């Protein structure tokens, strides 16, 4: 019962504002990602409905490093601010230690940043959720982020309006070691089954990395072959 | 130490020696003074070692953050301006260093920056202790009608004369040519030894 | 339901104050802009109804640089303050890097400024919306800004009281590559169809740039030819 | 509906406190001003009703520079504080640039000062309205100021209790280029038609400038000739 | 009665928010620990229900030093932040004094950190509970931590959803001096009796130390022998 | 009537929060102390009910100096924080003046610390009560502390759940000059008469000082002789 | 280095040499010391390179921000006042520079500013190492009844004498004439070589 | 004082003397200058004693915090970078110290860091007062085809020559070999005396 | 001044002279330089008087606060580390002092700390103006197989030789032996005079 105004504990032990942020990120764009045999992908549904939108220039898969990328869901402004914080934090670790040795450190600092605005009054939490993907010295990693700052590591996960439908399809049909082509095919089938309730998908945006090389974001033509 | 940077037609060549001292007492027969700062430009080092390495780390960081926030490489005038502003924000606790950045964006450039942050264009520049020797030979033999092979041979002859007539420089020369087509490439040391044995400067 | 007082999350995941700012910018002056073949224009309806107003000296198309301009809509005071912030930020980038290489960086910093007052308590959001236009190294760009700090890139967009009517006309009748004369004609037809509900338009104010040169704001005489 | 306590946005997109400040400045003294052929005037109704008030020593037309003057309306304490801020800001520009080249810069800084206390919580807005008048390098300018910080440029404007009645008379009977004598006569007729509802006017206070010379405030004897 | 909003005293002398944090940590994962003959163990139930979770990489038993470990229960984000505070505090004592001579000092500093946000307004309490285990110069110690910052020293304790059921089993069946094998067997029987209400346990995660050597966390294979 | 939320004055002149802290310290552990012929003692009831609690390691009689000790009652976390403040304050006086010449200065600084959080808003009072005991240059002193910061000097006093019953027994049966053995016997009879309502006492913890030597806390065996 | 600025009837002419050193050791045979600061005024450089370039960047920024906030160009007295206030806000960590700003708003001006921030009007002024030579020839040959061509010929003769009799100056002269009618225009180097070959000062 | 660090095939060997002075006046015949900094790398000391010990404490703390937050050991380039950034954040209140860190992560390294924070790779390095002697003997006798026993014999001969020909060094030598297989191990002093009596360098 | 500290089998002995000057001009014939810092360890003083007394006050405070917060005595390595960190947090406004702390926790130790905060173990150490004399006699006569009486006789002979051959030291010697069994005990001056008259060092 107690306050739905600002983040305090309830009689049932629930942070109401952090809840309300979770339903805010449920209202967003769906996006997902999964590991494959020697890397990880990220695919986002594209929020294009006007023809006046500069289709390719709006990117929801954004790069944090040449060796960490991120796709987001939720409030788009909080998304952009948080992604820029992640960018400069990765640059700080490049300055200090010489390289980005753990991507888990990078998601943990951003998650602490979200925990603070979960913790203090005078401010609302970040109503945004992100998944991080990339290789480090350990190997391919796939994370998730939560309006409380909760992180979890996945082999495959989703976010957005089609959280649950996609996660059900992934829960059934995911195979751990998978070549990249069949991986992006499985990911598109996941994105289809959920987002084909408006009876359309579109061309989605999708990026990938393999261990040992840099980032590759597809172009408009390549994704329609797998579509 | 010594550095060199030469702009020619559609490429720019930079090379240094590798001998770091760090006392009178030459101490490290194989250092590293040439640094790739971005996919189409690089940076050389001719000053105090620690301050220079911190500057290299910071500029790598800022250019990578730049390229990721804007998805385009930085212009060479812009990176020289940024470096000059950084060096001139603190000049009464100054960095005792002489920097030289070169690269190509739509046209090749090589810029010299002193310790006080004076950036200036030139078509060939050099810094370091043995720098007047390579300015002499570049003034004597340089033409802007050269090819890449003629240019890198000129560079090897220059740094060879500097190693012959300077105490502080020495060690094995390394060279990296940066062009628009193939991007940043550092020459392997076997090719460098092949060019030295071709030009007849080995002893 | 929860607070319509200050920016917190609701049970439906909605920032009420940022909503209320959006209906505040719906109450403003209409203005629009569009790209043409080698540049971009900005046209504003003029809020002249008294004859005592110094007609030409009130400008809603304001310059941020010689290579970025802005027309605004919403609360006019917040408009002026935010436009001055954009001016000094462009000047900061001129000092630091030597030139204004990306206009997207410039809209993003201003949008972060609006996101902060969307984020914190003790203050209301900026009840103002702007569109930015100009060429950079990339080329002609046309942006939009939102009381949350949301940015979107357009080939053509609107703002103000005639948001929706203008955007419907643009959605039907826009052609991508267009000479400047037919471009400003199409823009005026857009501004007409909406604002001709008070059965008058007036002379509007309108500026343009082509790639490779500086800014040109029309005079009073030139716009009446296209009127 | 939402808060009439402190400045937040409403369901109808309205800053209630800044409204309440506008009705506070409607409760004040009437005053007006207009440009003439080569300058501008300012006339204030005088709030003298006791004979114990030191008639001439209470001045509502106050000087900001030798080349900018101001008459105010609203809460008189907020008026005095804001006018002193304008004075020291003009002095800052004299120190920095060498001269007061734009009077519009001077009204804009004061208007930003009012916008801040429109923007933040923990404080009410300035319940005061002012008009500024003077020549600069551009020439004669006449501004207005609003509790939100809105500025508008006029050839003739009013403020106070007789806002609307005076502005109606000015809307009908103003001529743009006008010799100074007929200008102050027209201004007094304006002040009459409104303030002659208590069936008295009094001697008002009135100042003027022509381009190329300094300030002149009338004395008690000169104004009664035009009365 | 008084405030269930923020931490103040009630008429019955009760800090309501610190209560509400205690029911928040009752909603968490169960975990326990006990001393044995020459050391101490920590076992956590694993919150794995999806097959997509990277089973072994999610660790709730986390190391603070090579000679202090911690398993947590409650809000997982506040858990991670507090555990990192404990890590850097242990490192501070390593810098200052040369070694971690008392583990009780380490739990007391963390408990003071929790007492502060129990004490002040403008912040909610840490809704998290932890137990600390390790040897120091004194010997094996086992602590507990409470959302108020209350610490207690145990020979065996629990935390989480199965607080009370586990503590009842420990209250009956604990023997003080016990070889390590029978100790981890008794601990698993405790974890069983409670968590076998969903009629499953799983493989739990479990670590141990003996006096005179460093830390050992089991692997997946070893725990199933004792399962 | 007025606020039971935060410390302000009521219409009956009562600080409600400081009241509520006094009923919070009424809910605590009972403890007492008394002077004897050439020193002073402190006895605490022990809050041991589990066999898993490390009986002797939980100390409620805590040392502030080698020449001032303290036993506490109330919220145990606020107790620990306040006792540590008293420890470092005694150390400050050792640094500054060379010795702890007055124990009354030491209780007064701690009482001022409690008065501040009685005085200011944004924070609750310290819900804890303590008694201080020791010799100084003046001689044996026995103090008390109150959630308001009230101090009083006693020959014998109590604190906790058995405040009133113990104080009634002390009010009847105290003798001023008393050998140490009969003193601790009288103190145990006091602790008995109150705490023997759960029809058990236990072994309590008890310390003593005589003038001219340092501190002595009993062991487990010695107290059972007087039990 | 050397600079020159001459006010005549309805125009003002400024020119510098281009040789930057940055050691004893002349290092850059083609620098840049003349800067367009606004559409009707410019600025020259005669001090420390880094500090001078930072001052040029800041003044470009402030004048462009000025012109956009007020939609009119700044008066020359105002820009000299601003520059003087900037230099005199910090004089115990000073800028080792000699500045010279000229332009036209309703009448041509050229102002000299020292390192301490002393602004003063004059009709012809110069700064730099070889400055007394051009003050000598300007004192000997200058008239205020000159045309633009006579003025720029006087300027070229002045800087030619300075290059002949000074070590620090040298390199190719560049000149920019600023008038009210045509705005800021920099003369092409072919016209400059034509005027040098006309006056007969080439060797 | 003197230090030594030698990289060979799959191991890296470091050793120091133990004599601390702390006046002219040799004061402590058995100090400690070699420090295990992590389970696969160590650090030597060749400067001011107090500053050096504070640096050792801080680096132990930061590497242990690192290993616990990330559950992997730090790369040697990363620890040298961190040490260089720490030393170059304060150089006008500097640490008068010469550091040398060596270790193995996937390949053995040994890095030298001056007081100004200049990190540089090398295959054999040394610091301290008697350092040129061990550079002489390492230059004369060193081969990269050695075994661990041949390497540690070379190290003992080096530090023996340094003790013979330097005033500041002396005392009992201690040596620790760090390899990937067996981890950090310090040789017992009985084995060291056995190698000294085998090589015939005792008197 | 002079100090001495000797570790033997199961005890550690420290002693100083008592003469404080505080000018050239010996001023106080009976000072106090030996301080019990805790129930099982003590501290000596060999520097500037005021700074040294403030350090003694602070260390008494911190160790008593330690013993009360943790209910155990501090290790000697820990107190030396704390003292070194305190002295090296401020070295550019430094304490001109030489400290020497000894004690026993599970094994006897005596540690020397300079003004820069260099802590180092040793089995016998000394500081002060007349310190080389007692290092000479301790090097000549010291054995680790001594008893407590033989050790304290060695200490008295040492400080006697220092008083005989040094200007700054002098005055009546005081000695305190600290062992694990009996704790900190300072010898009465009558016993000290008895040992002096036994050894025959009185005049």
């Amino acid at each position: 019962a107690y306050d739905r105004a600002i983040t305090v504990f309830s009689p049932d032990g629930r942070l109401f504002q952090v809840e309300y942020a979770r339903e805010a990120v449920k209202k967003g764009s769906t996006a997902l990602g999964m590991k494959f045999a020697n890397g990880v992908l990220l695919i986002s549904d594209k929020k294009v409905r006007s023809r006046l939108i500069e289709q390719n220039s709006i990117e929801a898969i954004q790069l944090i490093d040449d060796y960490v990328a991120a796709v987001t869901s939720g409030l788009v402004a909080d998304a952009r601010v948080l992604v820029d914080f992640a960018r400069i934090s990765a640059q700080q670790e490049k300055v200090t230690y010489g390289s980005l040795v753990n991507i888990e450190n990078l998601v943990k600092r951003v998650a602490d940043q979200m925990q603070q605005y979960t913790q203090y009054g005078g401010v609302r939490p970040y109503g945004v959720s992100l998944i991080f993907a990339g290789i480090d010295q350990i190997g391919p990693r796939l994370f998730d982020c939560d309006p409380a700052g909760t992180i979890n590591e996945y082999k495959a996960t989703a976010i957005g309006s089609g959280k649950d439908a996609v996660v059900s399809f992934l829960e059934r049909e995911y195979k751990e070691n998978l070549p990249e082509k069949e991986a992006v095919t499985l990911g598109i089938k996941a994105l289809k089954s959920s987002l084909e309730e408006g009876e359309e998908l579109k061309a989605p945006e999708i990026a990938s990395i393999t261990v040992g090389n840099k980032y590759r974001i597809y172009d408009q033509e390549e994704v329609k072959k797998f579509l | 130490t010594t550095t060199v940077g030469i702009t020619l037609k559609d490429a720019v060549i930079m090379a240094t020696e590798r001998r770091v001292t760090m006392e009178n007492f030459i101490m490290h027969k194989n250092g590293k003074k040439l640094f790739q700062i971005d996919t189409y430009t690089g940076m050389t080092i001719a000053g105090l070692v620690g301050d220079a390495q911190v500057l290299v780390r910071y500029m790598k960081a800022e250019l990578e953050l730049y390229r990721l926030q804007r998805r385009v490489n930085m212009p060479i005038e812009a990176v020289a301006t940024l470096l000059s502003n950084m060096l001139n924000q603190v000049k009464y606790m100054p960095y005792m260093v002489q920097l030289l950045v070169g690269g190509i964006d739509t046209a090749p450039h090589v810029f010299s920056i002193d310790a006080a942050g004076g950036s200036v264009e030139d078509i060939y520049a050099s810094t370091g202790s043995g720098s007047p020797f390579v300015y002499g030979v570049l003034e004597s033999q340089y033409s802007e009608k050269m090819t890449v092979d003629e240019g890198v041979d000129l560079v090897i002859r220059a740094i060879s004369a500097a190693k012959q007539r300077d105490s502080a420089s020495g060690g094995m020369i390394d060279v990296a040519v940066i062009t628009r087509k193939d991007g940043y490439v550092q020459l392997p040391t076997d090719q460098i030894e092949s060019r030295i044995r071709k030009l007849g400067l080995i002893l």
